[PDB]
């Protein structure tokens, strides 16, 4: 009965298949997130990585942030996480620059310079407009609470 | 790749190529001593630096010298 | 009345019968 | 037994008796003549 | 079950003038002076000069023989002073307005000055461990008791010397005599923990309840019976305590309530003393007891009853664990190392816990009086539980280096543990930067947030506030205890959670101890410094064996300094190297704890209650709103409270401002052996041998450099004495400036 | 102060009854009965499949498990 | 629709999430597992 | 490269990303009797009866494991045999590149990274300045 | 920290985050095109030598502009 | 932050510049450099 095997059958791969690193679950998550997803284009799976990322930067700095005792409150999250989707797109067409620059095969789209570069564009345009979904969210936070609990219908 | 130089002075007692871990070294033949033999560094691409074979020469001050250079995957030992 | 907090403890305890059952219904898949 | 005179002569015990008696002597004469600054 | 071996050794001299020849490294002779250090380093290892088990055993008990010596010649050094060198006599009189003072100091050099005013006309140090305490918990009286435990303890450490003697030369056990340890565990817990503690609950049942209830009542100690007048006369002892008239036939017939007159689990402190009741410590001692002496029939022994370690062990596997612990019953009884790893583990963790309750629950009369004996016993224990939770660090890397063959364990826990050491050393790696991260990087938030004018973004209980919630329902949890989830408490287990300011002869005693976002902050520092320092000794025992840099780990032994240059510089990659930078984490971590400690208690519970009810601290109040930046540790805490170490030069306090300075110097000496290499001070030391040589004083033991873990070694040690010195000066110096 | 009652014939038979149960557990459950000391009349005990341990043991087990009753009981007032 | 309740926006974030995130979670994953392969 | 592997329960010390993007090493003995090693990625293994083939990403573990096959077992086995085997497909042969191990004299070798001269006599760096060259290799 | 603690420690600490980082979801897609390495012992001891520099000018540059314009302007 | 000297918006558009666009264009390209062929 036991649970930890070694990794796909190889017992000399540096990796136990343990329950949370090679379990039925963890296959059909892990390998069903956008990173990992099979037949998508980069672009798509750069969108969906991307619109996770945007959505979730809003709020730290909205919360915890220089302007979060005063009106502009959400503005300065928003201002925050554009700075920062800025930078993490910066450092991941640099990181597509440098490390795909020597010829490499096409076994997964994601590792190669067109594949990262789509997955950079995508990640962009999906991280701006999570951020911006999330700051169109809480500047209207007044619209959500009255049409989720029905003060309008 | 580090350089692993024998002297002159090598009395051939063996010492150093069987404290070496990568086995870099190996004897040869040779007429200059009494044992006829004297290390060689054939495989010195191997070689990591670590100096075991420095520290089991006991002839003084050393028959055998490693000189640190160009590291390399194979001369950094990384399993990575 | 009831507490604020209780509902969520409610709420973090019946995670574990889903958890359960989550692992049952699939267990029976086989 | 020349055992006890072996250790008794090792260097840390002759070193300690010396440093004992050193000290016993710099002690007695504090003891004795307290505060000499100088001459 | 009992075998030994008749006069295995002679008892004779002519080893002592040999040095070196345990080891057969040494019983050559001195070549060079890395000779000494070799010497005195190989002297213990007990293990590597013979390979038996057996004989290693045999040196191992007569080395414990020994060491009980050494204890019981201290232990009567204690009674002793306190005996004849003390005012004990005097202060048992007065224990409100004079302190303990068990040592004088011969006037030589103008340190007669040391022998400051302590009260009643006696001159002396004011000791600061809690010996008067102890002895007045105890039931001392007199000092001729005190001198008479001296004589006794002085007679037993001879006792010990000849049983180790004996146990060495004349009659050695054998082997099996040592392997059985379910017959040692009984003996263990029945006879040494369990009927230890019926003894102390019988003495103080007979002794200490009646000499401190009279104590309490406002008897002098010149008109309190002798202990063994309330033994010859039980009626005085009925005087006291009625549940005496009735004898044992209430015990032996389970009769027990009728013993809640002195057997009671009231809880609380004592309001007269300040110490626990000896009530409820009398009946902690006899609960102790019952429970050892139950739990000292576990194990089989020569009879068929018990219940064996082997198949226990073997009893336990999992999925997760395949094949269980059964390969770990060979371990810990073929290896005196990785017994010495959990007994260093479990008695460091045992020194910290009695740090951390006898603060809390003061189990002496007038301990919470004088804030010089719990600073300093929640120190010194704190420090003794740490070096030897790093000595556990240092015997599970030797175990796997020296006593684990992988031969007699396949695939049980040990082996799954090196398995996997790569995930557990990163996972820990993890929580180490995540805590250090978001421990100290609050400190670093607040202390930027403070200096750049904007306090309302702090992490301030007046701010951003991160309140330790979980330590406050536990808190909450043991306020309501005594009422509903014990219900014959009749009071709080300590006020450190929750109740009323004990205040007595105008001191606090104590008083709960609130956690605000300060609180949460210092207790994530010392999850953060435990884990690092378990991270470094976790790491060291498990890539003791071999890494990935260095995959011959093992053969090269515990002790080396290095492989080599390659690799990029192999320099620490041994298990003894882990050992020696886990000593540096662990002086780091208690040393936070302590201040921390002497903080918290200086500002939220020590101080004087005025009759008006009200209660002024020693720091007042500081803990709440400095103790959030790194400038407030260094401001209000290191700088303001050394001004009572540093301007008492020419009074009684100047011992701890030189001891003071001392450390510091010391400290800064050990940078020299820490920066420093071999190869330096072995080029120094041959110009050095060339001044000598010139003129024909050259030595002919050859003046080696240390080597290189002998400079580890030394550096490490003299940091840690420095700091440890410097930190004992500042809290025996504050304390006595406070009360 | 937990209630408890002193002496009786009640507190008698329940530790005799406890010491029973404490029979019937040491005799379904320890693994070596017969090891040990040897013991007058084992035929008496479990046909000579039982030792002095065994007797001090089981019996032992009795008194703390009547301890608990005897106090649990009378702390709660029914004995 | 007010809560007077303990937990008042438990409710708000639950009938959203068993109303959509439950039926448009569980409809995609059975659409994706029932035409799989 | 024939072999069946070792009874190993696998470990999280072992081959990383190295090995399939570059050489990984592949240690391979023939014992009759099973018994129980020391792997250098760490634990313990068993050695199958006949022929084993242990694939590592060091030399180094792979001569630590051939010098405990030599010296930790009584029917020493010394007819272990390192390869350098690529991603591409192509194994070198490493360890014993000769007949006999490199403690022996095999007579047939050459001497090379050998000095005519003792260290005294090195060249010193300021006859050799900006020469592309150092001390030791004029 | 850089004069005490010396490389083979910080290297066997690093080869046990490259395997965190070589083993994980999603993070298996960034690689390193130089392999991460301790520093160098000769590298370290500068290091700290440079940190101990830095430090100890700073500090003393705070301590000496702040005591004398403390009670001088 | 008021500026009383002249061209007080000058330090405005500099900090940033100088505290970001310095920093991440440079090791942007050094980035890009050493790690280049
Ligand atoms: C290496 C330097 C050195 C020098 C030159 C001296 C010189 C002296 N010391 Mg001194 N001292 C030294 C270091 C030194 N000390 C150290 C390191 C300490 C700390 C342990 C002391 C602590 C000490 C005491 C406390 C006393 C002396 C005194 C003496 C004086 C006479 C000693 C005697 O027996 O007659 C003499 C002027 C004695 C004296 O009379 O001073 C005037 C005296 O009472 N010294
Ligand atoms: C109930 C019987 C009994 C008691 C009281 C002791 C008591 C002790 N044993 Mg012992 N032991 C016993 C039976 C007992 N043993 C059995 C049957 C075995 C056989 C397997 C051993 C095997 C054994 C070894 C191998 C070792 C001990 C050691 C010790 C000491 C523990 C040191 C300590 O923690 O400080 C507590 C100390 C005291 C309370 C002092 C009390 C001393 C008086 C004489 C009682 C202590 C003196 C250790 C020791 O120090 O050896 C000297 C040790 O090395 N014992
Ligand atoms: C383990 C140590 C121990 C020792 C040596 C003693 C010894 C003593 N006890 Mg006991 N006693 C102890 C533990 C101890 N006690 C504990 C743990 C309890 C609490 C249940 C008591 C409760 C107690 C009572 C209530 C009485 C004694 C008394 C006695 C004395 C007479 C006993 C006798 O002859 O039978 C004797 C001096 C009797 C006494 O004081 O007479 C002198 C008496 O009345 N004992
Ligand atoms: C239950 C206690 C216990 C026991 C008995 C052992 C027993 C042993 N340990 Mg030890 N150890 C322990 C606790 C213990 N240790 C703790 C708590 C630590 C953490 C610091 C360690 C760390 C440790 C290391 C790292 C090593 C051992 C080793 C040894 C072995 C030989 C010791 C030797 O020869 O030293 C002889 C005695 C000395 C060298 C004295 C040291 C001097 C001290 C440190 C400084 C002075 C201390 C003093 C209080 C300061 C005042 C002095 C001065 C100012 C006047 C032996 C098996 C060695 C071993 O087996 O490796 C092969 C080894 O290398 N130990
Ligand atoms: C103040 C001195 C100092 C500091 C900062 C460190 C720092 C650290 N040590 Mg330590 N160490 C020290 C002295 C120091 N040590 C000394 C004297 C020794 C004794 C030999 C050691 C021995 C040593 C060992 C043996 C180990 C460490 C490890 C660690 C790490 C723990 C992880 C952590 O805390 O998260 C990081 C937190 C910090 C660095 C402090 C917070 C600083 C802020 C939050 C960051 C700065 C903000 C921002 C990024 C600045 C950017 C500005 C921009 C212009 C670039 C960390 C890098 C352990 C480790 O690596 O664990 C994995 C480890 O195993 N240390
Ligand atoms: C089943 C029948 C019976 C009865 C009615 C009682 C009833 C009781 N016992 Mg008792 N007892 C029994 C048999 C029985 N016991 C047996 C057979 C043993 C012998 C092993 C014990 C051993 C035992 C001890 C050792 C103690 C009790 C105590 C208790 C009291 C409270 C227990 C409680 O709620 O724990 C609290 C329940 C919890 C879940 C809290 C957990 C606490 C731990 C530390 C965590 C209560 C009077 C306690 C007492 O004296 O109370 C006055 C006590 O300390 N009993
Ligand atoms: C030396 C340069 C420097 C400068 C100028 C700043 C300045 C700033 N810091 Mg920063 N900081 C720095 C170094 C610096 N920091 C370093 C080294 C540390 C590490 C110790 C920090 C740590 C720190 C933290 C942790 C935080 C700040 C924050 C702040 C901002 C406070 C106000 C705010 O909400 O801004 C909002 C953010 C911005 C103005 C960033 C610019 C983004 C907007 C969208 C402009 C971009 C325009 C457009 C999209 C692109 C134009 C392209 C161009 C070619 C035209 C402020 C702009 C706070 C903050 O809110 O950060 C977000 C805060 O939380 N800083
Ligand atoms: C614990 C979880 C636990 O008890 O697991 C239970 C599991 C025990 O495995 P089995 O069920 O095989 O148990 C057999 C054992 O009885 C062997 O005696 O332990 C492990 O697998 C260790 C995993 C460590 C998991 C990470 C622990 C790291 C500490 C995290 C601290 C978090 C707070
Ligand atoms: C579940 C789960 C989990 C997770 C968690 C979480 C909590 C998550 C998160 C999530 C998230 C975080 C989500 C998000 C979402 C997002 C969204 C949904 C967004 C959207 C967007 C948009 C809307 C955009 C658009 C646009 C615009 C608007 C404009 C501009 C441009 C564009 C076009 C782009 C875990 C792992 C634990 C596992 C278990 C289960
Ligand atoms: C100074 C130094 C030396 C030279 C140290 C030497 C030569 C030791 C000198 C010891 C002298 C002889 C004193 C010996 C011990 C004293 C008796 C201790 C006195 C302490 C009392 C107060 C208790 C090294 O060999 C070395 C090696 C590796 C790293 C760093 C260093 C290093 O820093
Ligand atoms: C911490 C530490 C490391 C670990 C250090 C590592 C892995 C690199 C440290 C750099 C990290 C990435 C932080 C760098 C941030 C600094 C501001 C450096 C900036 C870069 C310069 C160009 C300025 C060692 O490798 C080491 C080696 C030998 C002796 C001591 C030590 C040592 O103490
Ligand atoms: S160790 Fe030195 S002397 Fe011996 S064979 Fe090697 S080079 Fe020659
Ligand atoms: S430096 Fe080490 S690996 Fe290189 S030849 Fe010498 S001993 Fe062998
Ligand atoms: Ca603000």
């Amino acid at each position: 009965n036991q649970v930890v095997q070694a990794y796909n059958g190889d017992p000399f791969v540096g990796h136990l298949s343990t329950p949370i690193s090679d379990s039925a679950f963890t296959r059909t998550f892990i390998g069903n997130l956008p990173a990992y997803r099979k037949g998508l284009s980069p672009i798509l799976r750069g969108l969906e990585v991307g619109m996770a990322h945007g959505y979730f930067l809003i709020g730290p700095w909205t919360l915890l942030g220089p302007l979060r005792d005063s009106e502009y409150q959400y503005i300065g999250g928003l201002i925050g996480a554009l700075a920062l989707i800025l930078v993490a797109t910066a450092a991941l067409s640099s990181y597509g620059l440098v490390t795909f620059q020597g010829e490499q095969g096409s076994g997964d789209t994601l590792q190669t310079a067109d594949g990262w570069s789509q997955f950079a564009a995508g990640f962009f345009v999906g991280g701006m407009g999570g951020a911006f979904v999330a700051y169109f969210l809480l500047e209207n936070l007044s619209v959500v609470d009255g049409i989720f609990r029905g003060l309008f219908n | 790749s580090h350089s692993v130089k024998i002297y002159d002075t090598c009395i051939g007692c063996t010492q150093c190529v069987r404290a070496c871990p990568l086995d870099v070294l190996e004897m040869v033949p040779w007429d200059g001593c009494k044992a006829a033999q004297i290390a060689s560094s054939p495989r010195t691409e191997d070689c990591v630096g670590c100096k075991r074979c420095e520290t089991a020469c006991p002839t003084d001050f050393l028959s055998i010298r490693v000189y640190l250079g160009a590291e390399t995957t194979r001369s950094m030992g990384l399993a990575y | 009345a009831l507490s604020d907090t209780q509902i969520l403890a409610a709420l973090v305890v019946a995670l574990l019968p889903a958890f359960l059952a989550f692992r049952l219904s699939t267990e029976l898949y086989k | 037994m020349d055992g006890l005179k072996s250790f008794l002569s090792t260097a840390p015990v002759m070193i300690m008796a010396l440093l004992t008696f050193t000290a016993g002597i710099l002690i007695e004469f504090n003891r004795f003549y307290p505060d000499l600054l100088f001459h | 079950k009992v075998s030994v071996d008749n006069n295995p050794v002679p008892t004779s001299f002519e080893k002592w003038g040999k040095p070196g020849h345990f080891d057969r490294t040494l019983a050559r002779g001195p070549k060079t002076t890395t000779w000494i250090w070799n010497l005195h380093a190989n002297a213990h290892d007990f293990d590597s000069q013979t390979s038996d088990l057996e004989d290693v055993s045999r040196k191992i008990f007569s080395a414990h023989f020994g060491h009980l010596a050494v204890v019981f010649v201290w232990l009567s050094g204690m009674y002793f002073h306190g005996a004849k060198f003390s005012n004990y006599e005097g202060w048992l009189a007065d224990p409100t307005h004079i302190k303990p003072s068990a040592q004088v100091v011969w006037p030589i050099v103008g340190q007669g000055i040391l022998n400051g005013d302590v009260g009643g006309g006696f001159h002396g140090i004011q000791i600061t461990s809690g010996l008067f305490y102890l002895w007045r918990a105890s039931g001392f009286t007199d000092s001729y008791q005190l001198y008479c435990t001296a004589i006794g303890g002085l007679v037993m450490a001879a006792l010990m010397l000849f049983a180790g003697w004996f146990h060495y030369h004349v009659k050695a056990p054998k082997l099996e005599w040592f392997q059985n340890v379910e017959s040692m565990m009984n003996h263990h817990l029945a006879g040494l923990l369990g009927l230890g503690s019926l003894g102390w609950a019988g003495h103080q049942i007979h002794v200490s309840m009646p000499i401190n209830k009279l104590l309490d009542a406002g008897v002098a100690p010149k008109d309190i019976p002798l202990p063994h007048e309330f033994i010859l006369e039980p009626s005085k002892m009925a005087e006291l305590y009625p549940s005496f008239a009735q004898g044992l036939t209430p015990f032996f017939t389970l009769n027990w309530g009728v013993y809640s007159d002195f057997l009671t689990f009231k809880g609380g402190l004592n309001p007269v003393t300040g110490g626990l009741w000896l009530s409820d410590t009398a009946h902690h001692h006899l609960a102790i007891a019952v429970l050892f002496i139950i739990a000292g029939h576990m194990y089989r022994t020569n009879w068929g009853i018990g219940h064996s370690m082997k198949e226990i062990l073997e009893a336990h596997k999992g999925p997760f664990t395949g094949e269980g612990h059964k390969g770990l019953y060979e371990i810990l009884t073929t290896s005196w190392h990785a017994q010495l790893a959990i007994n260093l583990a479990l008695l460091g963790s045992l020194t910290i816990i009695v740090a951390q309750h006898m603060y809390a629950m003061p189990p002496y009369p007038y301990q919470a009086i004088d804030y010089a004996t719990q600073l300093s016993l929640f120190t010194h224990h704190m420090w003794i539980g740490g070096f030897l939770i790093v000595g556990a660090g240092a015997h599970g890397a030797i175990f796997m280096v020296r006593d684990y063959d992988p031969a007699k364990n396949v695939n049980n826990l040990l082996d799954r543990m090196l398995r996997h050491r790569d995930a557990i050393i990163s996972h820990l790696n993890w929580v180490c930067i995540f805590l250090g991260f978001h421990s100290f990087g609050l400190y670093i938030h607040n202390d930027t947030m403070r200096a750049l004018g904007r306090p309302q973004d702090m992490f301030s209980d007046t701010a951003i506030q991160l309140q330790p919630i979980f330590a406050q329902w536990v808190q909450h949890l043991h306020t309501l205890a005594p009422g509903a989830t014990a219900p014959n408490a009749l009071a709080t287990a300590s006020y450190a959670f929750g109740g009323e300011t004990i205040a007595v002869a105008g001191k606090v005693a104590m008083m709960p101890i609130t956690l605000g976002t300060a609180d949460f902050m210092v207790h994530h520092i010392h999850a953060f410094t435990i884990h690092v320092t378990a991270l470094i000794l976790l790491k060291g025992v498990l890539y003791a064996r071999s890494s990935r840099l260095v995959p011959d780990k093992a053969n090269l032994g515990f002790r080396f300094p290095c492989d080599g240059p390659g690799r990029g510089g192999t320099c620490q990659v041994s298990g003894w190297d882990h050992v020696f930078l886990g000593l540096f984490w662990m002086y780091n971590s208690l040393s936070i704890v302590i201040f921390h400690f002497s903080w918290k208690m200086q500002s939220d519970v020590w101080g004087t209650v005025s009759p008006d009810g009200s209660v002024t601290h020693v720091t007042l109040g500081n803990f709440a709103q400095s103790a959030i930046t790194i400038n407030g540790w260094l401001r209000d805490f290191l700088w303001a409270q050394a001004a009572n170490v540093i301007n008492s030069y020419g009074s009684a306090l100047s011992a701890y401002g030189i001891m003071f300075l001392a450390g510091h110097f010391v400290f800064a000496f050990s940078l020299m052996f820490l920066f420093s290499g071999r190869g330096y001070w072995q080029e120094l030391i041959e110009s050095i041998v060339w001044a000598h040589n010139k003129l024909n004083v050259a030595p002919a033991i050859q003046p080696r450099a240390l080597s290189i873990i002998q400079g580890r070694a030394v550096g490490v040690a003299h940091y840690l004495l420095g700091g440890i010195v410097t930190t004992w000066a500042f809290f025996l110096a504050r304390s006595l400036s406070i009360g | 102060s937990p209630t408890t009652a002193g002496w009786s014939l009640s507190v008698g038979i329940i530790m005799c009854l406890c010491n029973v149960f404490a029979f019937v557990i040491g005799y379904f459950a320890i693994q070596k009965t017969g090891k040990g000391k040897d013991l007058a009349l084992p035929q008496l005990a479990s046909k000579k499949t039982f030792g002095l341990p065994e007797l001090l043991a089981t019996m032992s087990f009795g008194h703390i498990l009547g301890a608990g009753m005897v106090l649990g009981l009378a702390s709660s007032g029914i004995l | 629709m007010d809560g007077s309740y303990a937990a008042s926006y438990l409710p708000w974030i639950l009938i959203p999430m068993v109303g959509w995130l439950f039926p448009a979670v569980t409809m995609g994953l059975l659409f994706i597992h029932i035409e799989s392969e | 490269l024939s072999g069946q592997p070792p009874k190993f329960g696998g470990s999280t010390g072992g081959l990383l990303s190295k090995a399939n993007r570059e050489e990984k090493y592949a240690i391979t003995w023939t014992s009759a009797s099973e018994q129980v090693f020391e792997m250098p990625t760490g634990g313990a293994a068993i050695m199958n009866e006949g022929e084993n083939l242990l694939y590592l990403a060091r030399k180094e573990q792979c001569l630590a494991l051939g010098t405990q096959l030599r010296t930790k077992f009584k029917p020493k086995i010394q007819d272990y045999k390192i390869y350098r085997v690529y991603p591409s497909g192509e194994v070198q042969y490493l360890h014993p590149a000769d007949g006999v191990f490199p403690e022996k004299v095999n007579e047939g070798r050459e001497a090379q990274g050998t000095k005519t001269r003792r260290i005294g006599q090195n060249p010193e760096p300021v006859t050799i300045k900006f020469s592309g060259k150092a001390p030791y290799e004029v | 920290m850089f004069l005490i603690s010396w490389r083979g420690y910080w290297q066997e600490l690093i080869e046990t985050i490259v395997w965190a980082h070589e083993r994980t979801p999603l993070a298996n897609l960034v690689r390193w095109k130089d392999k991460p390495v301790a520093l160098s012992i000769v590298q370290a001891r500068l290091v700290g030598l440079a940190h101990f520099t830095v430090g100890y000018v700073l500090t003393y540059a705070a301590f000496l502009i702040a005591s004398t314009a403390g009670k001088f302007g």
